[PDB]
DNA sequence: ATCAATATCCACCTGCAGATACTACCAAAAGTGTATTTGGAAACTGCTCCATCAAAAGGCATGTTCAGCTGGATTCCAGCTGAACATGCCTTTTGATGGAGCAGTTTCCAAATACACTTTTGGTAGTATCTGCAGGTGGATATTGAT
DNA sequence: ATCAATATCCACCTGCAGATACTACCAAAAGTGTATTTGGAAACTGCTCCATCAAAAGGCATGTTCAGCTGGAATCCAGCTGAACATGCCTTTTGATGGAGCAGTTTCCAAATACACTTTTGGTAGTATCTGCAGGTGGATATTGAT
């Protein structure tokens, strides 16, 4: 008397949605709070645009969904279907970010 | 002014805003007549084939409005936009739907 | 927290939209070591370029020319 | 109302009758049209980039049709290369044969 | 009771061996031929300064020595120590060369 | 007198030997039968690329000779920046 | 009396003014951006030197060569990513063997 | 003697050698090693350029001061380089500043 | 296979964010015409260096085969670890409102460019001359594989 | 564990390719000084758009349960390494030759700069008209997972 979907099916269908669409993944407060934490770091009481926010989200967000992408092919390569950290490291390493 | 040098040229670009640009970009000491022309044109033709396929793929979506979504899949739907744009990131533009096969139920 | 801000569940929509299927659970922390080097790394340019304009706001154009140089152009900001 | 105007220059509305000549029946976004305004600066700054160079490798102080073709060859990939040189070099020859 | 050098040994004492070293691995004249060839293909009656096969020679020593490592690095996260076909795609893939 | 032979099938004068030299330097202690006619794709891929740009250069100086300048701009546009030939 | 020995410089003050110009980078060139890029650059070549000429004293050598030039920019985190684009002719690689491709057990 | 006039071919070399024997008074350099310096030195100094000239650009200005250099060299090189590079700057600034 | 529960799809709908359309005011952009200057194409030609053949070994390193060791490919399988799931509360968002500071303006001078002798120097040219080290050899220490 | 059969080391030799040091002369580069011009600091200004917190909205942390993916173990065999053997028409290397074409020098004209004076126009700033589609719905039907 409950219905559950099979693991991998709400991924799969999740997917289909998210590549779907363009929309930020992650919450706007979250992002703005983390950018003006590391900026505090290099210089003290700073402003920014609001678009100088949306561009580094935009430009973040871009950047792992690629990552995601090579670390994906890394796992598959490994027969696997999960992504792990030694994935990401792979992928890091030979895109020359770690080395 | 008679004619402007882009009607001159047959382009729709701004031959002397091109001239203008080069000028102050401290590219070289001098300048040509020509380049600014050539380089107009060349302009004008990537900016037609994006606009071409971005109409397209508007189309397909049923829209008559291009959004950045539309250039996204024009440039990634084209082997030689993607190269050309190999490290750029379109904002509001996505992904193309891909799914490893591997991945698929089954 | 602040970097515990990116949670779990937007680090897997991101995954997801880039084609990501099952996840190990390790991955979120790897994720956020990630992204604050990434940001690091555009931010310390950006504010370069503020400090420079004598400026104590942070432009888009700080961005995306820290964005250019980092070899990761942006379109859509250049206004 | 000369005050607040420092003049934005960009390519919108050249953009903008491009797009009538190929869809007629078609409009665009703010923010595509500001994708499209990147992009147009983007490679006028790629190709006069690789112009000055090519002028400076061979020790000269001009920029002349010759350097933006070449520039064009090392840029673009083969059938955009080729119908680029095309549309540049019938464009320059209309210019010179107009009055 | 003659004496063989059990599988890998041989193979170790040559990755000491040249990566203590500096000299080109692959022979001038047959490198010379590849790129008269290729380039003949492009253009012909073209002559080359020696020093210009040296540095296509050069360049292509090294970027063949990278792509290795990183083919290696991609073998091993598959649990193997044999190189294959489908890591040097990995790699490529991950550079960028393809993907 | 006028020589000039075809030049024709050259790839194969990058030998099995030389290829696995160049793993070892790279570290790679075992090698699949395949990996030779893969490298050998990817070279001339490399060159292909590496070559036609220098080519360009040659052209546009209105020269017939390649100069070591030419294949250092052609790397240097590739981002494969090389150090030891000049400019 | 020479702009550099006045900076306290061995790199040419007058050749980088010189080679600024002719570059076209800007329109004009302050007097002060020359003292400042003669001293950048010396510094640097100090940098490579110092460590260059360790690693040909590693190798009982007391002529640096590429190789030197080599090891001393692979072996410095900093040099190596400043120069991480870039390929020294002849200058091999670091010797470096993946643990698992070791014998052991 | 004297073929034509040879156009001079310009090189830092022979800086290159002074601040050798600064570092290591009793090492020598073969001629390739030399090349590979010489390289680096021009690779460096059009990396700077480069940046500063973008710099000025995106400020509105027209001239490259030492303050466009330094922004360039904190651009560039990486941590520990950045900081001694910014003070062997500004220390030859000074020094230079301060004749007359 | 039977089949209920949900997801997904499709036409249709409205309302409003954001598109377009038309006018007006304006600095600066763009061309037009006309004396002035100069980069670079043209013809000639000296001198570098590229192609090419020769003939040896300085004979090295390659291609071919063949044995048999072991890494890779496969199959199986136990448990560990991610996915699915449900919703209150607690964090994000979407609104409102001063005020910080970016961007505009205009004043002014420290430092840039221009131009003229006058001096100094790095490149080069060419013999003249040491020296580090590549490659040789031997003969003493290090490792691998068979028992 | 011994050890035998190699590879590996490294310190002391050589002959010369290549590095450093003569002095030569000089075009160009660099300095010094002088008049003429100017970008941008710096000081003030306003209105834009940024940090703050109103309450209105809604995504996510939590944990428990369990399918299925992962790594571990076992077996098998073929695809790979090592090495022997025969011999490149193979590559290196040395060196000589003829002359292609690159690079340096001159003359000279066409296309660019400099500039003044005229005419146009793209951007900004409203003001008003209008419309494409994001999001809500109803109803068919396709997918999924439990039988
Ligand atoms: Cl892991
Ligand atoms: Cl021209
Ligand atoms: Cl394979
Ligand atoms: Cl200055
Ligand atoms: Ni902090
Ligand atoms: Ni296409
Ligand atoms: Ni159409
Ligand atoms: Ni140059
Ligand atoms: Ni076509
Ligand atoms: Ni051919
Ligand atoms: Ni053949
Ligand atoms: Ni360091
Ligand atoms: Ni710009
Ligand atoms: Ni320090
Ligand atoms: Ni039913
Ligand atoms: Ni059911
Ligand atoms: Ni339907
Ligand atoms: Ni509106
Ligand atoms: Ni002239
Ligand atoms: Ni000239
Ligand atoms: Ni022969
Ligand atoms: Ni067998
Ligand atoms: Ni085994
Ligand atoms: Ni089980
Ligand atoms: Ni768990
Ligand atoms: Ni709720
Ligand atoms: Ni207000
Ligand atoms: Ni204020
Ligand atoms: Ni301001
Ligand atoms: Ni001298
Ligand atoms: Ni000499
Ligand atoms: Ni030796
Ligand atoms: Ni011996
Ligand atoms: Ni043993
Ligand atoms: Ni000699
Ligand atoms: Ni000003
Ligand atoms: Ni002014
Ligand atoms: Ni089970
Ligand atoms: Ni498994
Ligand atoms: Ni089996
Ligand atoms: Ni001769
Ligand atoms: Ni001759
Ligand atoms: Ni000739
Ligand atoms: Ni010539
Ligand atoms: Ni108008
Ligand atoms: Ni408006
Ligand atoms: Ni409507
Ligand atoms: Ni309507
Ligand atoms: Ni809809
Ligand atoms: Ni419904
Ligand atoms: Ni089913």
């Amino acid at each position: 008397k409950p219905h559950r979907y099979r693991p991998g099916t709400v991924a799969l269908r999740e997917i289909r949605r998210y590549q779907k669409s363009t929309e930020l993944l992650i919450r706007k407060l979250p992002f703005q709070r983390l950018v003006r934490e590391i900026a505090q770091d290099f210089k003290t009481d700073l402003r920014f645009q609001s678009s100088a926010v949306m561009a580094l989200q935009e430009a973040s967000e871009a950047y792992l969904v690629a990552l995601f992408e090579d670390t994906n092919l890394c796992a598959i390569h490994a027969k696997r279907v999960t992504i792990m950290p030694k994935d990401i490291q792979l992928a890091r390493r030979i895109r020359g970010e770690r080395a | 002014k008679a004619k402007t040098r882009s009607s001159r040229a047959g382009l729709q670009f701004p031959v002397g805003r091109v001239h203008r640009l080069l000028r102050k970009g401290n590219y070289a000491e001098r300048v040509g007549a020509g380049a600014p022309v050539y380089l107009a044109a060349v302009l004008e033709y990537l900016t037609a084939e994006i606009l071409e396929l971005a109409g397209n793929a508007a189309r397909d979506n049923k829209k008559t409005r291009i959004i950045p979504r539309h250039l996204q899949l024009a440039v990634r739907n084209d082997e030689e936009l993607n190269k050309l744009l190999g490290r750029v990131t379109i904002a509001q533009g996505g992904v193309l739907p891909n799914i490893q096969s591997v991945l698929l139920p089954k | 927290d602040n970097i515990q801000g990116i949670t779990k569940p937007a680090i897997r929509r991101l995954a997801r939209r880039g084609g990501v299927k099952r996840i190990s659970g390790l991955i979120y922390e790897e994720t956020r070591g990630v992204l604050k080097v990434f940001l690091e790394n555009v931010i310390r340019d950006a504010v370069t370029y503020t400090e420079h304009a004598k400026r104590k706001t942070v432009t888009a154009m700080d961005v995306v020319y820290a964005l250019k140089r980092q070899g990761r152009t942006l379109y859509g900001f250049g206004g | 109302k000369k005050r607040r105007k420092t003049r934005k220059e960009s390519y919108a509305i050249y953009v903008y009758k491009v797009l009538k000549q190929v869809h007629p029946d078609t409009g665009i976004s703010s923010k595509a049209m500001s994708i499209m305004n990147s992009f147009v600066n983007d490679v006028f700054e790629r190709i006069a980039g690789e112009a000055s160079r090519l002028a400076h490798y061979n020790k000269r102080s001009t920029i002349t049709s010759r350097e933006i073709q070449t520039a064009v060859r090392l840029l673009l990939p083969g059938e955009l290369a080729k119908h680029a040189v095309s549309e540049g070099t019938k464009a320059v020859t209309k210019y010179t044969s107009a009055k």
